[PDB]
């Protein structure tokens, strides 16, 4: 009674419209994460480029706004820069990722579902030693 | 001074050295 | 010869050794715990 | 002649000595030991430290530790019937009940033991040399567990018996204090150095220079336990470092002497320094330096350098470390070099 | 019947004065639990290596090595099937078992002396060429050795190379460099920053070419020691007791665990990347190799930004002149490697092909390795002394170039512990000196 | 010299020791894990729950804040978690 | 009659000078001079040497900052990294100066001649008939010595960060390293303290009870220091009458009844230990550093529950931030 559901209860998709998560699927979101982003964004924040952070208003303000699963998922998809054009697979391992860093070759729907959800839920854990990194901890 | 004062308390450690190591009044075996 | 058990040598080993298999144990139960 | 009748007892020669001494040593030199091992996995210092202690918290070996109390507190010593607790083990307990309980009991039960070693020199008859050598360590322990924090704010500062506990200590005089400056400090390390060095330069010299006074290629054997004289020559060895290192032995009536001086010396030194540490009246600062420093921003030195971690290992540090001052430190006041 | 007339317990083990039939069973008993540990691991390996991810962001250190030869491979270093890999394993647990069969033979039934029972299979240390012989023969059963390298990368299968034309994909190394002074000269030379002794190898020919200079030397050193008895100098020096040979042939093992921690730590060839880890040096450059891009394209010109100390922010020049990357990165200039190299000028890396040339691929190549670097935790806990618990690889290369020292050292330590005590032997003061004929005491005393 | 020295050097050996022994140890060891098990450990320190240590909200430490009545601080500093 | 040479090697392996020149010795001595005299002078007149790469001089000495605990021989300059920097390299001898080639030039003959100690410290071991294992013990410090002076070095980018040879310098390096490696977090760095926070609690006992152990041959009419007059094979201590104090001190067994049991291990605890830290330097040199345990401990939500650990972070981060400030223009430091 710690980590309750409401707290799981998250925006999926932009309209407004929210999908809540279990104890369980949670983990995996996590345990995904750090076989599939660990490298980099450790905390909330990517080490390629400090600049960018997973935090929930950053993701919000991004466009697409991925403040949202179906949108982490576009991402998972298909990786573009912050604001609109540029389509970054090509770097950026996706789920397109011409089969590059095969970290992503094998997840599914079920996994990028839930990963997704892993990191806006975190920030309503970590109040935001989420994007803030050295610094907090 | 301050350091004319460093490398004299440095000069007798080398000279308490030396009179200890051919001074050193023998040991002896009775 | 003849040695008897209640010696004060035995009472010693009794106060922390007994004690710490009890925390041993106790540890033990924790090895488990979560959330 | 009843008192004579206890004494009698006591005193007998059993497997593990007992005698007058253990009326305190024992007793207190055990919910000490105790103590420390109960709250080591059982209590958390949340209340105080916001920290994770016991075992049961999930700590580990070294984060663990019985963390003194809230610097809230002051120097009360904390009885489980003070005014504190007002009686409640659970409560006494939450408010680090146990560290006043630990030290002070560890303090009588570090009495009744070197009065434990007066018995015996004196019962088996022997130079309270032994005796004479546990000032160091009680030096030390009041030093660092006792003067420091009296001297200071609360008994929170005071070490906290755990290692993580106590490693943090370290850093925390090199944070605010600059220990490894002062003067004594650096004769405390002169003799737990001095001192290592002679245990085996006398250590591995006497195995490598005994003889063949027994049969076998192994010496455990070679004549003992008190009988034949003398196992190494003194005279083989003696001649052996004079050429090498220079200057040895003669007389280990005397080498056993500097060996206990060495140590307990030094050691002693430190603990003088420590009490200038509860006065915060310490060698950190070198003027002569400072205002060569001020108007040149072409002067450097490790001094400066070294000084500087100090201040990162104090801004980073004191605030989520002295939570009783609620520390308010902006991302931006946050001193911190170049790309990182 | 020992611990009375045999010397001690711990030391118990030693037994061992002309000849015994327990102990040359017990180097053929252990010798084989090594091979255990070989397959059994290496099955424990295989047991594990997921799909496809890193191979070394999974324990693995035995299946990186099998992988080298070109066993899995895969064009890039990409495992192809699981399955080379269990060959070698379980043909090692099935190699561990014949160790196991008769090594605890010469071990409880087997034959006591070597010269009651055998008399070729028979020695005593004092004996000057029975000794000197069996060198040069286990120096031919490693001549031999020495040449499965040879015909694997030049006749069943390559060696993995990293150095490859487009990119890592085990090739068939045709023409090994033959050339003596090339490959005796690699030696010869070279110790520090500059280049390393031999951990300084460049292409996977000139290691080819020369395994196979050693495959030859030592094949015909047996020829040598087989077929001659010690010469005329070196009869003096040299304890040819029986504890000695221990010592001289032990703290070579200490050269070589530190000839080796270096090796599993900068040689990029031999210690494919992709297999292992990414070279603490590699690792430093992918940093600024990141950024330096990362920075570029949001518009900077790196050719002409100054560093913040007033250097250079991205790029500053060598004591050679060279260009090369700033910040502390620059520590590490003499690291190469297939990822930066067509990145890299005539003078040093070339302002130009920096520019544009800076292709897609090597973005995240150079990406990886900053992330994945050679640091870990005493806990598994990969990143910077401070990191959250998260990521938790710890590199291959630092557990090896860890592990090969802490042994390589005690050894050097082993080395003296009996090169200077069997020193004692051929002297008699082993085990102390004489109660009333002590040296010291008939010597004009200095003073 | 003297020795009033008690058995000990084999009483570990001992035929009835093994036996009243292979009765204590597991009597002891599962004595103290139900002191675990039970959850007892907290209740009898104080100490909270893995989910008994900021409250289902707010982010504060239960520091204590005064020195004289430090207990009725905690008192409602634990009431507080709910 | 033996030709001139013969003479020579029966000098250097003679017995019988006030100190022996042993073969080990024609190389160290001609070394240790070197280092010596070299750094003695250096630590007087040190120009401003450069560490880093940054061309920023920071340098500690007497006739520039002239004090004994500031000052110090500054190490070699990233710039040069790993790299031999020979004296008859820099163009200039002023050059050598910036880039701290005096470094280097004393730091290899300090230590390749401080071995040939290890070596010519075996050489009397033999050269006069004599248990060998001395120098053994002597590897519990040149090897560590080593430890700080070369491997870090060949761990890390260049010999910029080899525990500079100054007093200041020292805990400069000493806290770099426990910010960038959690060496105290660590169980290796724990074996020295446990030899060392060992061979003081121990060298304290050999010396008391030995001297707590003594007959009876002054009474006070001077000292009591007298009672062995070297050369004696008598042993002016007791040996079960000192035992029989510790005995009593500790139960019985406790107490040491064999006197090759006592002493001996008096390496055996420092040498093993001191060893050990050697290595965990010698360790972190290829970054297998302490445990970490930040964050470990956790909550049900996930809040973070601080280890102590967590703390003697932030004592971490503190200096990791400010060390080498402005010497590193990226985020992640990999030396
Ligand atoms: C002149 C005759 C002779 C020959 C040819 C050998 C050969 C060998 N001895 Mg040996 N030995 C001899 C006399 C000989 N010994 C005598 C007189 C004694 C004292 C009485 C010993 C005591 C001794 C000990 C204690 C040990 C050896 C070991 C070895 C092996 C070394 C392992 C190695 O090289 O890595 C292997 C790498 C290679 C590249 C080998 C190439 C393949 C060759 C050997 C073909 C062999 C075909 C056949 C044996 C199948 C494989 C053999 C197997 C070992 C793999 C090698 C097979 C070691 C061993 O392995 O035994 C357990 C070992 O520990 N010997
Ligand atoms: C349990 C103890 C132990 C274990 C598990 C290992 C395991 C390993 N060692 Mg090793 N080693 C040890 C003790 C151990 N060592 C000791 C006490 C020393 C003395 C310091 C060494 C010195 C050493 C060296 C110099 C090298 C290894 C290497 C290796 C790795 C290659 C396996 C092998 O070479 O197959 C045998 C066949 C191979 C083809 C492997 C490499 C072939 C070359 C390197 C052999 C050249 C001769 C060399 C001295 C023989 C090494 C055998 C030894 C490692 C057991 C492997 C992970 C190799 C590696 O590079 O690690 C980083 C390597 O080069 N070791
Ligand atoms: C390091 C290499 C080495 C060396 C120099 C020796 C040397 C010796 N071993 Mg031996 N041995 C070794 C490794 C070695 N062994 C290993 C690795 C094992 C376990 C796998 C054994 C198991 C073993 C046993 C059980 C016995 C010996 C015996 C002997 C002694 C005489 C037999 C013999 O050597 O035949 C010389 C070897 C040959 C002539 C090669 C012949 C190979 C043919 C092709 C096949 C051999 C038989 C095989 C088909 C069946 C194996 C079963 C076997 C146990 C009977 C001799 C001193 C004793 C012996 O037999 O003395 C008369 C003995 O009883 N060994
Ligand atoms: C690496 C190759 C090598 C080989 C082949 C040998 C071989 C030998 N050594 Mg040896 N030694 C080596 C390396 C080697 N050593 C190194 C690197 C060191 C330290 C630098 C030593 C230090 C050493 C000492 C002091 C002695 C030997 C001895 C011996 C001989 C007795 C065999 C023995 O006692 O083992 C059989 C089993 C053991 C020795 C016990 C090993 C397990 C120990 C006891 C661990 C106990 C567990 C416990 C947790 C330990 C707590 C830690 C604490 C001990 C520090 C044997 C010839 C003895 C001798 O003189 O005769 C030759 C002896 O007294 N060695
Ligand atoms: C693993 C390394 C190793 C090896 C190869 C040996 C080998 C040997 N030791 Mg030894 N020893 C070791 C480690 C080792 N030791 C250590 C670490 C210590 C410190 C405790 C000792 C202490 C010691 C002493 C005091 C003595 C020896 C002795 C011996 C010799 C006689 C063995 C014997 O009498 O046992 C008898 C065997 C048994 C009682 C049964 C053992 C069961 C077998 C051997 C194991 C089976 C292996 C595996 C599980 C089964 C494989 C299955 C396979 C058949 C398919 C033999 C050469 C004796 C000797 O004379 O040399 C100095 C001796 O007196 N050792
Ligand atoms: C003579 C003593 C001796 C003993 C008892 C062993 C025992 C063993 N060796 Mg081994 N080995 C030795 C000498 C010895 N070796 C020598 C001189 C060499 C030259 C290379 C090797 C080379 C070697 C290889 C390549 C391999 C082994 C393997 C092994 C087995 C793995 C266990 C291991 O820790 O050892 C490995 C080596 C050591 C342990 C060296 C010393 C380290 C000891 C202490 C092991 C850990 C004990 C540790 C110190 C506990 C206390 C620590 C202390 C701080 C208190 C084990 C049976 C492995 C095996 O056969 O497969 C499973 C294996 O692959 N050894
Ligand atoms: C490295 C730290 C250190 C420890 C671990 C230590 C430990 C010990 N030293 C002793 C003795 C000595 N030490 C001496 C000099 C020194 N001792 C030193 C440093 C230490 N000495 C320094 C180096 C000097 C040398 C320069 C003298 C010579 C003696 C003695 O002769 C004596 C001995 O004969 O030992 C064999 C033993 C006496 C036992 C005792 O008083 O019981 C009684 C006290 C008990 C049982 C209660 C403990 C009291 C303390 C205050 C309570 C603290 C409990 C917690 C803090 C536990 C800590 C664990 C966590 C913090 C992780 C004991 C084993
Ligand atoms: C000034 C400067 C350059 C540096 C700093 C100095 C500093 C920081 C502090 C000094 C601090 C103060 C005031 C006190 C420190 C007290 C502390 C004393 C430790 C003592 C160290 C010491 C005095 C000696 C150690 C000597 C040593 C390492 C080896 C000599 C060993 C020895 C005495 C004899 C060798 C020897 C032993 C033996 O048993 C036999 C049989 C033979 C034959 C031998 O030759
Ligand atoms: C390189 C190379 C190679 C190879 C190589 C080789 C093969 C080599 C060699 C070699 C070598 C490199 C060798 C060696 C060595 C030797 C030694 C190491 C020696 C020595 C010895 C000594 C030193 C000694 C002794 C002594 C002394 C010391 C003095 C006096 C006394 C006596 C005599 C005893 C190859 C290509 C394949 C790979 C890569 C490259
Ligand atoms: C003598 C001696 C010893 C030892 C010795 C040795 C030599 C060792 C070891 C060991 C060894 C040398 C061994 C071995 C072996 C092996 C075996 C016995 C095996 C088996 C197993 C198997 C065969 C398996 C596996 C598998 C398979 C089959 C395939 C896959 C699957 C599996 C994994 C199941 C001891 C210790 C007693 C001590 C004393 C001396
Ligand atoms: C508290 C208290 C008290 C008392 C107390 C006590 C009684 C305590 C105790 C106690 C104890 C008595 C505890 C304990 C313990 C123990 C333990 C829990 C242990 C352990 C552990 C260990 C340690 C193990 C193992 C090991 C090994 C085998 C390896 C290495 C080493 C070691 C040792 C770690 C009273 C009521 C008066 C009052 C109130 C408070
Ligand atoms: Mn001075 Ca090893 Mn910390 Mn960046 Mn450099
Ligand atoms: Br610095
Ligand atoms: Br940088
Ligand atoms: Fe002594």
């Amino acid at each position: 009674a710690e980590l309750t559901p409401e707290v799981l209860t998250v925006p999926l998709n932009s309209e407004g419209k929210t999908i809540t998560l279990t104890e369980k699927q949670y983990l995996e979101g996590k345990r995904l994460f750090q076989y599939a982003c660990a490298s980099c964004h450790v905390g909330g924040i990517t080490k390629t480029n400090p600049s960018l952070d997973l935090r929930t208003e950053t993701l919000a303000l991004a466009t697409p706004p991925r403040d949202n699963i179906e949108g982490l998922v576009d991402y998972m998809k298909n990786p573009t820069t912050y604001d609109g054009e540029q389509e970054i697979a090509e770097v950026h391992p996706s789920l397109r990722s011409a089969d590059i860093f095969p970290k992503m070759r094998n997840l599914t729907e079920k996994d990028l579902v839930a990963i997704a959800g892993h990191i806006l839920v975190e920030p309503k854990i970590l109040g935001d030693k989420w994007g803030g990194g050295k610094v907090y901890y | 001074m301050e350091t004319i004062t460093y490398v004299f308390i440095f000069a007798c450690i080398i000279a308490l050295f030396f009179f200890a190591i051919f001074f050193r009044e023998p040991p002896r075996i009775t | 010869v003849s040695y008897p058990i209640f010696t004060v040598r035995w009472v010693a080993v009794h106060t922390l050794a007994v004690p710490t298999i009890f925390f041993l144990g106790a540890i033990a139960a924790m090895q488990f715990i979560q959330r | 002649g009843w008192f004579d009748i206890l004494d009698d007892w006591l005193k007998r020669d059993r497997f593990v000595f007992v005698g007058w001494s253990g009326i305190l040593l024992f007793p207190c030199a055990y919910l000490a030991l105790g103590g420390w091992l109960t709250g080591t996995t059982f209590v958390t210092s949340w209340y105080t430290h916001g920290l994770a202690s016991s075992y049961l918290e999930g700590c580990n070996f070294l984060t663990v530790a019985v963390s003194t109390p809230a610097n809230s507190m002051g120097h009360s010593l904390l009885l489980l019937w003070g005014p504190e607790a007002q009686g409640d083990f659970t409560r006494w307990c939450q408010l680090g009940g146990l560290w006043t309980f630990i030290a002070l009991h560890g303090a009588f039960g570090l009495i009744g033991f070197m009065l434990r070693q007066f018995e015996i020199a004196r019962l088996v008859g022997v130079r309270p040399y032994n005796a004479i050598a546990f000032s160091a360590p009680i030096a030390v322990f009041v030093s660092v567990f006792l003067i420091y924090p009296l001297g200071q704010s609360s008994w929170f500062f005071a070490p906290s018996f755990g290692v993580a506990a106590i490693f943090r200590f370290l850093l925390f005089f090199q944070g605010f204090h600059n220990w490894t400056l002062n003067p004594f400090h650096m004769m405390g390390v002169a003799g737990v150095l001095g001192g290592a060095l002679l245990c085996a330069i006398h250590g591995a010299t006497v195995e490598n220079t005994l003889f063949q006074d027994g049969e076998g290629a192994s010496t455990f054997r070679a004549f003992n336990p008190t009988q034949a004289e003398e196992t190494y020559s003194m005279v083989t060895a003696n001649r052996f470092w004079s050429q090498i290192f220079g200057i040895a032995f003669s007389n280990k009536r005397w080498l056993h002497f500097f060996m206990l001086f060495v140590p307990v010396t030094g050691l002693w030194m430190s603990a003088i320094g420590v009490v200038g540490l509860a006065l915060n009246l310490r060698s950190y600062d070198f003027i002569s330096q400072e205002i060569r420093a001020a108007e040149d921003p072409e002067f450097e030195t490790f001094y400066t350098k070294n000084l500087l971690l100090n201040e990162g290992i104090r801004a980073w540090m004191a605030p989520q470390d002295q939570p009783h001052e609620n520390f308010v430190f902006p991302e931006e006041v946050l001193p911190r070099g170049n790309a990182l | 019947d020992q611990e009375s007339s045999g010397f001690a317990w711990w030391a118990g083990n030693a037994r061992l004065i002309n000849l015994s039939g327990k102990l040359l069973g017990a180097h053929v008993a252990h010798a084989g639990l090594i091979v255990f540990w070989a397959g059994a691991m290496t099955l424990f390996e295989l047991a594990h290596f997921i799909p496809e991810k890193p191979m070394y962001e999974q324990g693995l250190i035995l299946i990186p090595h099998i992988a080298t030869l070109g066993w899995g491979v895969g064009p890039g270093g990409e495992v192809v099937d699981t399955f080379p890999f269990f060959v070698v394993g379980v043909v090692h647990l099935i190699s561990s078992a014949v160790l196991g069969f008769g090594g605890v033979y010469h071990a409880i039934r087997g034959p006591e002396t070597l010269e009651e029972y055998s008399s070729f299979f028979g020695y005593d240390w004092k004996d000057k060429n029975k000794m000197t012989t069996i060198l040069g023969f286990h120096l031919i059963v490693l001549g031999i050795g020495a040449l499965l390298l040879v015909a694997k990368a030049m006749f069943f299968g390559g060696l993995y190379d990293t150095w490859a034309p487009g990119g890592g994909d085990v090739r068939v190394i045709t023409n090994p460099t033959l050339d003596p002074r090339v490959i005796f000269g690699y030696l010869l030379k070279s110790p520090f920053g500059g280049e390393g002794w031999i951990v300084s190898v460049n292409n996977l020919e000139d290691v080819v070419g020369g395994h196979i200079w050693i495959g030859l030397i030592c094949i015909a050193g047996g020829i040598w020691h087989i077929l001659t008895t010690p010469f005329g100098w070196a009869r003096r020096a040299f304890i040819w007791s029986g504890e000695a040979y221990l010592s001289y042939s032990l703290g070579a093992l200490s050269m070589m665990g530190f000839i080796a921690t270096c090796f599993v730590w900068f040689n990029n060839t031999v210690y494919p990347s992709e297999f292992y880890g990414p070279t603490g040096p590699e690792a430093s450059q992918a940093q600024a190799m990141t950024f330096l891009i990362r920075d570029q394209k949001l518009g900077a010109n790196v050719g002409s930004a100054q560093g913040p100390t007033g250097l250079g922010k991205y790029l500053m020049r060598s004591p050679t002149g060279e260009i090369i990357f700033g910040g502390e990165t620059m520590r590490f200039w003499d690291f190469r490697g297939p990822w930066l190299e067509p990145l890299r000028g005539p003078n040093g890396l070339d302002l130009n092909k920096i520019k544009n040339d800076i292709q897609p691929w090597q973005e995240r190549r150079a990406a990886e390795y900053m992330t994945h670097a050679p640091l870990g935790s005493l806990n598994s806990v990969g990143g910077v002394a401070t990191e959250i618990n998260s990521v938790n690889f710890v590199s291959p290369r630092s557990w090896l170039a860890t592990s090969h020292f802490v042994l390589a050292f005690f050894f050097l330590v082993g080395h003296l512990w009996h090169a200077g005590r069997a020193r004692a032997a051929a002297a008699g003061f082993e085990k102390g000196i004489d109660r009333e004929s002590e040296p010291v005491l008939s010597m004009p005393s200095l003073d | 010299g003297t020795t009033g020295e008690r058995p000990f050097s084999d009483i570990i050996t001992s035929v009835r020791y093994w036996v009243i022994h292979s009765i204590t140890i597991p009597a002891l060891f599962i004595a103290g894990w139900l002191f675990v098990s039970t959850g007892l450990a907290y209740d009898v320190f104080g100490t909270p729950r893995p989910d008994s240590y900021y409250a289902q909200e707010q982010r504060s430490i239960p520091l204590v804040t005064d020195r004289f009545e430090a207990k009725q601080q905690v008192e409602t500093f634990l009431e507080q978690l709910k | 009659s033996a030709n001139l040479w013969e003479r020579f090697c029966n000098w250097v392996t003679s017995t019988d000078n006030r100190l022996y020149v042993g073969w080990f010795g024609v190389i160290m001595i001609p070394t240790l001079l070197a280092a010596t005299i070299c750094f003695v002078i250096a630590f007087i007149a040190a120009p401003p040497v450069d560490i880093d790469g940054i061309r920023e001089p920071v340098s500690g000495s007497l006739l520039y900052g002239n004090n004994i605990i500031t000052g110090a021989v500054v190490p070699s300059s990233n710039a040069i990294g790993l790299h031999f920097y020979p004296i008859w390299e820099a163009a200039s001898l002023d050059e050598w100066l910036y880039n701290g080639g005096p470094y280097q030039l004393i730091i290899f003959h300090f230590l390749l001649g401080a071995s040939c100690y290890m070596g010519r410290q075996w050489e009397l071991s033999y050269r006069l008939g004599m248990r060998p294992w001395i120098c053994v013990a002597y590897s519990a410090p040149l090897a560590s010595a080593f430890a700080v002076f070369l491997i870090y070095p060949i761990g890390q980018g260049s010999f910029s960060d080899g525990m500079p040879l100054g007093i200041s310098g020292t805990f400069n390096f000493m806290i770099v390293f426990q910010a960038e490696h959690n060496i105290l977090m660590h169980p290796f760095h724990q074996l020295g303290v446990a030899g060392v926070f060992g061979g003081a609690l121990f060298c304290a006992m050999h010396g008391s009870l030995v001297t707590s152990s003594l007959i009876r041959e002054t009474t006070e009419t001077e000292s009591a220091n007298y009672g062995y007059k070297f050369g004696q094979e008598e042993e002016t201590y007791n040996i079960v009458a000192a035992h029989g104090y510790f005995g009593r001190l500790i139960f019985q067994y406790a107490s040491f009844n064999n006197s090759r049991s006592l002493h001996f291990f008096l390496a055996a605890w420092r040498v093993v230990g001191v060893w050990f830290a050697a290595l965990g330097i010698s360790t972190m040199a290829f970054n297998l550093n302490g445990f970490n345990f930040n964050h470990s401990v956790i909550d049900a939500k996930g809040n973070v529950i601080n280890t102590w650990a967590d703390i003697i972070n932030r004592a971490n981060l503190g200096m990791e931030v400010m060390h080498e400030r402005n010497a590193h223009n990226f985020p992640l430091d990999l030396a």
